[PDB]
RNA sequence: GUUUAUUAAAAACACAGCACUGUGCAAACACGAAAGUGGACGUAUACGGUGUGACGCCUGCCCGGUGCCGGAAGGUUAAU
């Protein structure tokens, strides 16, 4: 439910919220998380690596089970709750046995709904089972890319992958970006699409509200000098040359694919 | 790499050869595995001379119980129960470990690395063949049966 | 409630393993107070033309009046059991009890 | 380091001397690889840092005999 | 909003938004002779780069040059 907010001051001209009241309105449950502190794109050198990442609100990192082993004990879903850390809503769920723990939230998930993870669940949104026994052509997220390891693909707000085929020790999986990619039929991975699909309508009207994401102002590189940027100088709007990173490498369409250790396991590159 | 043989391969001849192989199938293949010797002449002096009929000893003493693992392991009822679904439809597939618990349990104590399997997963409920590999000169023809739950 | 014809095509390998799924079927729909009519397995059948590549399946018709909750719940193990080819979950008037003619 | 542990090579130092003899220096690193090598006389693997070469010497002297030579020099193994 | 602490506070930068593009995750990219670290305890509705700069109506033709992308037969071609 997105609402075009109204224009009393500019800069709430323009802020389209998106307003969820099936979101828990309390704390998150404090055993469920942790520390984790901001860096800057600062790595262990000190030096910015990454630019553009600074401020922003303090967070706290809700510890998220992606790996999802609670084999054949079904779960109950408590509530929704917003997380910052991530796009997509999480759920805390609540097991047979009184463990509680969060997961990635599923497009038709409330608070009430029964999931199961294992090998005997049920093919119905918010269940975890190995893709050699999800139907082909089900649309899947939460997927992991080796047998255990935790799940990677279609992890976003409103992300799915499909399940396009399934020949032996392999599933092809149609990815997001469009992008065909074999993993083993072993790999776990959660039914349905993941929840929070109307993110991209979110519209966030001011400058400070990317400020408070920790999206620092971004530069553009005409702007700057001849020994900053590659693109900087000139006396007036002067841009003769080709579109390079600040470290000088094309931008406009050079792939920049240097993995060759997992080209067996892409079908088709994306479009 | 001129190497002495302590059974016989594959290509390239029988026990009391010295062939050269390269240096990567005689450094990480036959040598740990006691296939090879590198063919010192002190290790001529310690097999050639020596241990013709006494390396070719050790060789034999082991086919006595390569062909043991076959004659009494003729039963062929094997049941192995996992959990499943309905026509079909397995719950848990079944490895090679776990084809090595029932004949394990009914036969000889073997390790799990002599199964053979075509398929590996054995999803479908029912008879399967198993090859055997306990050594690489003696086989066998054992079929598994897997009951539902 | 609500008269139904209901008609399957199995895979003809899981043939012989075919009246293992009837007797949960109609397990399920008598386990919701549900008549049955008939239940008349028509065996290897030549199709008129190659589905899912191959010639063969083992049709199964079965008249059936029970509540459409567990008939919606009948649908979705058709989709979901890979033996099962084609269904036909399709709704007739009234009660037919008298037997088909392709049993002849 | 870049050190093989059986032949003690180590990167000397050098020049990229291009087609008018212009010279930069740049280093010449040794061909080293980690590997196992199987001790039939402990029954067991040890992983050497060994260059390209330390392993024609290796199977030249006998891997029981360099495992001697660097007890003999001080370094573990 | 920000900006040349100390001759310029602007029409400059930023900005929300837009688009092209790269990137399947041990990501691209960056800091690092390396280990490693940021990215990110994030997973394409995500991240980086580039341009433009709310909004409203719009964004017309040109692939010859230079770039980038794909084609793989021929031609030419290095060490070996
Ligand atoms: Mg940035
Ligand atoms: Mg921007
Ligand atoms: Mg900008
Ligand atoms: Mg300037
Ligand atoms: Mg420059
Ligand atoms: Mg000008
Ligand atoms: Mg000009
Ligand atoms: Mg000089
Ligand atoms: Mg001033
Ligand atoms: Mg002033
Ligand atoms: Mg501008
Ligand atoms: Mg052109
Ligand atoms: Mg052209
Ligand atoms: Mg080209």
């Amino acid at each position: 439910a997105v609402v075009k907010c109204k224009p009393t001051s500019p800069g709430r001209r323009h802020v389209v919220k998106v307003v969820n009241p099936e979101l828990h309105k309390g704390k998150p449950f404090a055993p469920l998380l942790e520390k984790n502190s901001k860096s800057g794109g600062r790595n262990n050198n000190g030096r910015i690596t990454t630019r553009h990442i600074g401020g922003g609100h303090k967070q706290a990192y809700r510890i998220v089970d992606f790996k999802r082993n609670k084999d054949g004990i079904p779960a109950v879903v408590e509530r929704l709750e917003y997380d910052p850390n991530r796009s997509a809503n999480i759920a805390l769920v609540l097991y047979k046995d009184g463990e509680r723990r969060y997961i990635l939230a599923p497009k038709g998930l409330k608070a009430g709904d029964q999931i199961q993870s294992g090998v005997d669940a049920a093919i119905k949104p918010g269940n975890t089972l190995p893709m050699r026994n999800i139907p082909v052509g089900s649309t899947v997220h939460n997927v992991e890319m080796k047998p255990g390891k935790g799940g990677q693909l279609a992890r976003s707000a409103g992300t799915y992958v499909q399940i396009v085929a399934r020949d032996g020790a392999y599933v092809t999986l149609r990815l997001r970006s469009g992008e065909m990619r074999k993993v083993e039929a072993d790999c776990r991975a959660t039914l349905g699409e993941v929840g929070n699909a109307e993110h991209m309508l979110r519209v966030l009207g001011k400058a400070g509200a990317a400020r408070w994401r920790g999206v620092r102002p971004t530069v553009r590189g005409t702007a700057m000098n001849p020994v900053d940027h590659p693109h900087g100088g000139g006396e007036g709007r002067n841009f003769g040359k080709h579109p390079v990173t600040p470290w000088g490498v094309q931008t406009k369409g050079k792939k920049t694919r240097s993995n060759k250790r997992t080209d067996k396991f892409i079908v088709r590159r994306r479009s | 790499m001129q190497v002495i043989l302590l059974d016989k391969v594959a290509n390239l001849g029988s026990l009391g050869d010295q062939v050269n192989v390269k240096a990567g199938y005689a450094r990480n293949f036959l040598v740990p595995q006691g296939k090879a010797v590198p063919a010192t002449k002190k290790n001529i002096e310690f097999f050639e001379a020596r241990r013709a009929e006494l390396e070719a000893k050790l060789a034999e003493v082991l086919a006595a119980a390569n062909a043991r693992a076959e004659k009494i392991n003729a039963l062929e009822t094997v049941t192995i129960a996992s959990k499943a679904g309905d026509e079909g439809k397995l719950f848990g597939s079944i490895g090679t470990r776990d084809i090595a618990d029932a004949v394990t349990a009914a036969g000889v104590e073997v390790a799990k690395s002599e199964v053979r399997l075509p398929n590996g997963v054995l999803r479908t409920t029912g008879e399967h063949e198993v090859s055997f590999q306990v050594h690489s000169e003696v086989f066998a023809k054992v079929i598994v049966n897997v009951v539902a739950e | 409630m609500r008269h139904y014809e209901i008609v399957f095509m199995v895979h003809p390998d899981q043939s012989e393993q075919v009246p293992g799924m009837i007797e949960r079927y109609t397990a399920a729909i008598t386990g919701a107070e549900g008549k049955i009519h008939r239940l008349e397995d028509w065996g290897r059948r030549q199709l008129a033309y190659p589905i899912n590549k191959l010639h063969k399946a083992h049709y199964v018709l079965m008249n059936v009046e029970a509540p459409q909750e567990v008939i919606d719940e009948l649908e979705t193990t058709f989709r979901f059991n890979d033996a099962v080819i084609r269904s036909m979950v399709m709704r007739t008037k009234h009660a037919v009890t008298e037997a088909s003619p392709m049993v002849k | 380091s870049r050190v093989c542990q059986v032949t003690g090579k180590r990167p000397v130092t050098g020049n990229n001397r291009s087609h008018a003899l212009n010279a930069t220096k740049r280093r010449f690193l040794p061909n080293l690889h980690s590997h196992r090598f199987w001790v039939e006389s402990e029954k067991r693997f040890v992983t050497l840092r060994v260059s390209a070469k330390g392993m024609r010497v290796i199977d030249k002297k006998g891997i029981d005999t360099v495992l001697a030579e660097l007890r003999a020099r001080g370094e573990k193994y």
